[PDB]
């Protein structure tokens, strides 16, 4: 759209509604240029005198987002809120969002 | 109050009852009244059902509170409960001050 104008709104807050708790998590992120845009084939042999370290990989130019901890999206209050109130939980949606977008 | 609670200007009525007396072997008139009675007592049971209203808690605090637990050591016996005889036992007075709040 345009350089002066935000691409999106920072959230970051829980919103308790009964049997459904929605949480929002808002990060600033920052992305290296790995392998100078290249595709490297990573290898190595037994390592620690254990040959099950040995392998055959693929390291890529690219880098990935993880949502997988759960400290990620529950503050400590909202989780200690949570422990001491139900009797168990389960994830049922997810929406990622990727904005304000700036290279050096 | 001084003693805590809610200052009420028309708090819940007050609630008498008492055992309508039987008089006993009366033979005579007496303008005196009858003084023998048979002796009674009443049994049974009440329900009182309220309904009070609560104001949730939405703080921003990031760190976790205080909160109320059972937090014994080495129990010799289980609080809040009946003991070997069929007492019931109570060792700690729970208040209500443990969430805060900024001033």
């Amino acid at each position: 759209d345009g350089v002066g104008n935000a691409s999106g709104d920072w959230h970051c807050d829980s919103t308790w509604m009964g049997d459904r708790v929605v949480t929002k998590s808002t990060r600033t992120w920052v992305l290296p240029s790995y392998n100078n845009h290249q595709y490297r084939e990573i290898k190595s042999g037994s390592v620690d005198g254990s040959n099950a370290n040995a392998y055959f990989g693929y390291s890529t130019p690219w880098g990935y987002f993880d949502f997988n901890r759960f400290h990620s999206h529950w503050s400590p209050r909202d989780w200690q809120r949570l422990i001491n109130n139900y009797w168990g939980f389960r994830p049922r949606s997810l929406r990622v969002k990727i904005f304000n977008i700036q290279v050096k | 109050p001084a003693m805590g609670g809610f200052g009420l200007k028309h708090p819940p009525p007050m609630m008498l009852i008492k055992n309508t007396p039987v008089p006993g072997n009366i033979t005579s008139f007496s303008d005196v009244p009858v003084s023998s009675f048979i002796t009674q007592y009443s049994t049974g049971q009440v329900t009182v059902e309220m309904e009070w209203e609560l104001k949730k808690e939405n703080s921003k605090r990031w760190n976790p509170e205080i909160q109320y637990t059972n937090n014994y050591n080495d129990p010799q016996f289980v609080d809040f409960a009946p003991d070997g005889s069929g007492e019931y036992r109570t060792t700690r007075a729970i208040g209500t001050r443990y969430l805060t709040r900024p001033l």
